[PDB]
RNA sequence: GAUGUGCACAUCCAAAUGAGGCGCUGCAUGUGGCAGUCUGCCUUUCUUUU
């Protein structure tokens, strides 16, 4: 596997139990806010956010189209809680059907808000990045910077940060948690392109805090509140 | 003695392969018995099985191991062995006697189950389903106890243990609930939908593309060629360095081959218009491919996957709108 | 996840699954399918302890 996609760590459990992260974050920014989530593998974090904080909408996005199928298996796992042997649920599938809304219906009920879309977020061209429009209120980009970095260089990484600047509405924030520099070298021999772009790195994980403040992207102010957790604010109104 | 233990292991494996259980379940060895005169089989056939290979390859030591034995007999030479007790119909009580067990530690061995269940009752037959021949236990097992009282004892003795009939009833309940949910949602999708000789031969439409690098995918080539003219077919083998394109009008093919800017400078390709014998052979290839795709039977797709893909796509459409 | 050397270098392993078995239509179709068929049916399963 090249992109960092793991089919592992599947979760039977409902939102009540989560994989650590959610005690760190604060729920104040989520409520009544459109959210994009980059680098989600099965949404074990995405569903467990949407389950309690009640975000108005939440679109997870991942590159592995094979794995978003298992994310949708995990979303249909919650509806069918209405014991059963695991040998049968492994072979058939979960009981419930994929919850489709009526035309006249009430959103923001779990799970009717969230949808999982498969796509590639790095468009590789600055002209396509400049054409985009703001659509979201909070963007989560955590544990992603390493793999996009090694796969598409500082060119694709600049393209991704310039796209995240284009998709925030005014008042919309960015959450970040980057992988340190010490890790990358253990993954250099996976393919040829990863090794070449690893020996073509000119940008360190520290100067991220410089580069997003730089006018080439345009984020206005930032803070870190306790790998670190960075909060970036676009300028108000 | 170790030789004594190997003789005992040969005796146990032969008495299991000739026990009532494995003779009722396995069909191959029962056909080996049935397709003979006087009901026999050579020991050399028994050597070829996988678990016999770990113990002994000498057949005379096997014949010595079958001297003192409950149910097997030998005729003259110690090279053939017969059942010694005639077999009839399958018992009905075994379906009630069967025990289903769940949550295995994933180290699967026939001796593993025999150790953990042998103290409770006489274990006679084990079924462990392998992960599609990947040599991995799926995580559940079927253990058959004898005389149907020890099975009811072992259910009380215990990592998740239940009967066969209770498993079958839970299976029917599960399957009926999924059929009801999918029937209702099938009706919902139907209500939402309710409320809301082949190609003609044209000369000069065949563009052959030769490349130094291997060609990108058919979606990439189709997006490349469709943005300039109207494409009818992209003939492209995965991994080939050459490909073909069939277009609607020859003016479309002319607009493609005169698109030196958008094609040949971006991708190191040589695109020409085939004519004459090359075009005739290519249209014969079109006819052969059409007759082949027609003569092929239709691909099979499961109904539940098709229905869940349709519902997923309508979910994305109604959320984006 | 582990190993050798003095957290650093080098090497090894990554695959915690789900689409696995088999059809019927009635239209299209080198166009890479579409609409149905009880969720199309079945799964202890594409199993050799032959
Ligand atoms: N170019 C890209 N654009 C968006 N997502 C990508 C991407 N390349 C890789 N990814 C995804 O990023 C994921 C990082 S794994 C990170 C764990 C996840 N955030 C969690 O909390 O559970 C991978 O699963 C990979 O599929």
């Amino acid at each position: 596997f090249q992109y960092g996609n793991y089919c592992k760590y599947y979760g039977y459990r409902n939102p009540s139990c989560e994989d650590g992260r959610l005690r760190v974050l604060k729920p104040e920014w989520f409520r009544g806010r459109d959210v994009l989530d980059l680098g989600c593998n099965v949404g074990h974090l995405t569903l467990s956010i949407a389950c309690k904080w009640g975000p108005s909408r939440m679109v997870g996005l991942d590159i592995d189209s094979r794995l978003i199928h298992s994310a949708r298996q995990n979303i249909r796992h919650y509806l069918s809680e209405e014991c059963f042997p695991a040998s049968l649920t492994a072979s058939r599938g979960p009981i419930a059907a994929p919850q489709v809304p009526l035309d006249g219906a009430d959103t923001s009920v779990f799970p009717n808000n969230v949808v999982f879309v498969t796509g590639n977020y790095v468009l590789d061209r600055d002209d396509l990045v400049e054409a985009q429009t703001p659509e979201y209120d909070v963007v989560l980009c955590l544990s992603l910077t390493k793999w996009v970095h090694l796969n598409w260089g500082d060119e694709g990484l600049k393209r991704m940060f310039r796209r995240i600047y284009r998709h925030l509405r005014p008042g919309g924030i960015l959450v970040l948690e980057p992988q340190p520099w010490s890790s990358y070298g253990k993954r250099k021999t996976l393919t040829e392109t990863i090794y070449k772009n690893y020996y073509r790195i000119q940008l360190k994980p520290e100067q991220f805090s410089s580069y997003l403040t730089s006018p080439d992207v345009g984020f206005s102010s930032y803070e870190l509140v306790a790998r670190p957790v960075y909060l970036f604010h676009k300028a108000r109104s | 003695s170790r030789v004594k233990q190997v003789l005992a292991d040969i005796a146990k494996q032969v008495d299991f392969w000739f026990g009532d259980a494995n003779l009722h379940k396995d069909r191959f060895l029962r056909e080996q018995i049935e397709k003979s005169r006087d009901g026999y089989v050579d020991i050399s056939l028994l050597v070829s099985f996988n678990k016999m290979k770990k113990l002994t390859t000498d057949g005379k030591l096997i014949a010595r191991a079958l001297r003192s034995s409950a149910v097997v007999e030998l005729d003259l030479e110690g090279t053939r062995i017969r059942r010694k007790k005639p077999l009839g119909e399958r018992p009905k009580d075994e379906d009630e006697r069967t025990v289903y067990v769940e949550l295995l530690p994933k180290n699967v061995n026939h001796s593993w189950i025999e150790r953990v269940f042998g103290k409770c009752g006489n274990v006679v037959y084990i079924s462990i389903p392998h992960y599609k021949s990947t040599g991995d236990p799926k995580g559940f097992a079927f253990v058959e106890f004898e005389t149907k009282e020890q099975a009811a004892k072992a259910i009380e003795f215990l990592l998740r243990v239940l009967s066969k009939s209770e498993w079958m009833d839970l299976k029917k309940e599960y399957l009926a609930l999924q059929k009801a949910s999918m029937a209702s949602l099938k009706k919902t999708i139907s209500q939402i939908k309710s409320e809301s000789t082949g190609p003609q031969f044209v000369s000069g439409v065949i563009v052959k593309i030769i490349s130094t690098e291997p060609l990108p995918g058919r979606k990439q080539v189709r997006d490349t060629l469709a943005a300039i003219s109207e494409v009818l077919y992209v003939d492209l083998l995965e991994g080939d360095t050459e490909c073909h394109a069939r277009f609607k009008t020859p003016e479309d093919a002319q607009a493609v081959i005169n698109a030196y800017t958008e094609i040949n400078k971006k991708h190191c390709w040589k695109l020409e218009i085939l004519s004459g014998d090359h075009e005739q052979r290519y249209w014969q290839k079109i006819l052969v491919d059409r007759q082949a795709k027609l003569n092929q039977p239709r691909e099979k797709k499961r109904g539940t996957e098709k229905l869940i893909t349709k519902a997923e796509k309508i979910r994305l459409a109604k959320t984006q709108q």
